[PDB]
C-alpha cells in the first residue's frame, strides 16, 4: 500500500492514531562531508487560543484580564520564599 | 534593535529599573529571552546576572514549575540556581547568576579527550541531582548545558519543558500535562520512546539526550541528528542503532514500528572514528555510549550508574 521509503509508527493498544514518514531517500550516513556537519546533512496558554499577532493579543481584553488576575498566586508563593540580596535604588 | 527590547523590558517590569543595569541580549527562544545585566550585591561585589524574561503567553503553572525546579534542585551539582524573581502581571523575569560559556559548535573539535571526560562527568552530576528530585528535564542538549572551559564550570539550565516522574518531589510538575497525553523539544535529542509518543516517559529520556551529546563529542559532528520532525529523527536513529534493534526495543514499550528499508546497527567506535589523547580513546568510552543510547528505556543506564562507569575511573 505505502510508497517506499516509509516509516510507520502505531500504538499496540490503539490509544493513538497511526503516524507516518515518507521521504525521497532514507537517511544515509555520509562520512565524506566535512567536520562538523551532520552525517545526515503563536498560541496563548493563558487564553487557550491561537493568535495571529502577539503584541495585539497582549492588548486584547481577554488577555489583559488574565494578566491582572489572581492566577499568578502560584508564582508569588514561590517568590515570597526567596531571599532578595541585591541593592535596590529609589 | 536590542536597545528597544531592553527598554520594553524595563517598561514591562518596572522594579528592574531600581536594581539592574541591563546591558545586552544573550538569548532568544520561542518561549523566552535572556539578557545580561549587572547589579550590586548588599554584601559588596557587583555581580553579573542573567535575566530570563518569560513570554507572557506562558501559563503561570508552567512559570512556577520552572521557577520551583530552580529553587528546589538548583544551586548545587552543576544545576543552575535562582537569585530572585520579579513579576508585573503576565511578565515574569527570573534572575540567575550569569555563567560565561562557550558555543558548543565552537569548542567541539578543539577539546582534549580529558575535557570530554570532564564534560560528561559534570553533566551526569547535574542529571543525578535533578533526577533525585524526580525532574525529567526533557530538553537536555548543549544549548541548555552551559560550559565555561576556562574556569571548568558547568550548569544545566532551562526547565521550561520539565515534567515530573509519577513520584516527583516537585509538587507543581504534576500539573504539566504529558505531551503524550495531549511544548515539544528538539527532535534530534529526543529518545525513541519520546519520538514514538510513548505515554510513560521517565528520567531515562534525559540519559539518551546525554548519549546524543556524547556522540557529538566522540564523532566531532554537531548537530548529530539533523531533523525537523520526530520520525525523521527516528529514521536517523535506526541508521545508527539498527532498524531491527529499534523495532525490537519499541515493542517492549507498546509501539509497533514498520520500516521499509532494513538498515544495520553500526559499531560505535568505527562510526565515531570515521567521522572524527584522541589516538587512544578507551573501549569504555564507546561502552558507556552504547549504554546511554540503549534503545530500551528500562535497561538504559541511569545517571548515578554512569558516574560509576569505568570510563570515569578514577576522577
Ligand atoms: N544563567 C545563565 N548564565 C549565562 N547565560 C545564560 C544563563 N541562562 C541562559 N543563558 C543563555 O540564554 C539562553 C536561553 O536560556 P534558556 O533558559 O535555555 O531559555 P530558552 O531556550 O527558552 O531561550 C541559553 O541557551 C544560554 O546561552
Ligand atoms: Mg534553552
Ligand atoms: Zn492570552
Amino acid at each position: 500500500r505505502l510508497k517506499k521509503p516509509f516509516v510507520k509508527v502505531e500504538d499496540m493498544s490503539q490509544l493513538y492514531r497511526p503516524f507516518y514518514l515518507q521521504l525521497t531517500n532514507m537517511p544515509f550516513i555520509n562520512y565524506s562531508i566535512q567536520k562538523p556537519c551532520s552525517p545526515f546533512d503563536g498560541y496563548c496558554e493563558c487564553c487557550l487560543q491561537k493568535y495571529e499577532d502577539l503584541e495585539t493579543h497582549l492588548l486584547s481584553e481577554q488577555h489583559r484580564n488574565f494578566a491582572q488576575s489572581n492566577q499568578y498566586q502560584v508564582v508569588d508563593d514561590i517568590v515570597s520564599k526567596l531571599v532578595f540580596d541585591f541593592v535596590e535604588y529609589e | 534593535g536590542v536597545k528597544k527590547d531592553i527598554e520594553k523590558l524595563y517598561e514591562a517590569v518596572p522594579q528592574l529599573s531600581n536594581v539592574f543595569k541591563i546591558e545586552d541580549k544573550i538569548g532568544e527562544g520561542t518561549f523566552s529571552s535572556v539578557y545580561l545585566a549587572t547589579a550590586q550585591l548588599q554584601v559588596g561585589p557587583e555581580e553579573k546576572i542573567a535575566l530570563k524574561h518569560l513570554i507572557p503567553t506562558s501559563h503561570p503553572i508552567r512559570i512556577a514549575a520552572e521557577l520551583q525546579c530552580l529553587t528546589v534542585a538548583g544551586g548545587q551539582d552543576n544545576v543552575m540556581g535562582v537569585k530572585y524573581c520579579f513579576r508585573k502581571n503576565d511578565h515574569v523575569v527570573i534572575a540567575m547568576p550569569y555563567l560565561e560559556h562557550e558555543s558548543f559548535l565552537d569548542i567541539l573539535n578543539s577539546l582534549s579527550f580529558q575535557e570530554v571526560r570532564e564534560y560528561m562527568l559534570n553533566l551526569f552530576k547535574a542529571l543525578k541531582r535533578i533526577h533525585q528530585f524526580g525532574i525529567v528535564h526533557r530538553d537536555v542538549k548543549p544549548s541548555n548545558f552551559l560550559y565555561n572551559r576556562r574556569l571548568k564550570k558547568y550548569a544545566l539550565v532551562d526547565f521550561g519543558l520539565a515534567q515530573g516522574t509519577h513520584d516527583t518531589k516537585i509538587e507543581l510538575l504534576k500539573f504539566v500535562q504529558s505531551e503524550a497525553q495531549q511544548r515539544a523539544g528538539t527532535p534530534g535529542f529526543r529518545a525513541p520512546e519520546v519520538l514514538t509518543k510513548c505515554p510513560n516517559q521517565t528520567t531515562a529520556i534525559d540519559m539518551w539526550s546525554a548519549g546524543v551529546i556524547f556522540l557529538s563529542l566522540l564523532s566531532g559532528r554537531y548537530p548529530f541528528y539533523k531533523a525537523s520532525d520526530d520520525l525523521t529523527a527516528l529514521a536517523q536513529i535506526m541508521t545508527i542503532r539498527g532498524s531491527r534493534e529499534t523495532i525490537q526495543a519499541a515493542k517492549t514499550f507498546g509501539k509497533s514500528i514498520l520500516c521499509s528499508k532494513e538498515v544495520p546497527a553500526q559499531d560505535l567506535r568505527k562510526l565515531c572514528e570515521r567521522l572524527r589523547g584522541w589516538n587512544e580513546v578507551p573501549d569504555e568510552a564507546y561502552d558507556l555510549l552504547d549504554k546511554l543510547l540503549d534503545l530500551n528505556p528500562a535497561s538504559r543506564i541511569t545517571a548515578e550508574e554512569a558516574l560509576l562507569h569505568p570510563f570515569f575511573k578514577d576522577m
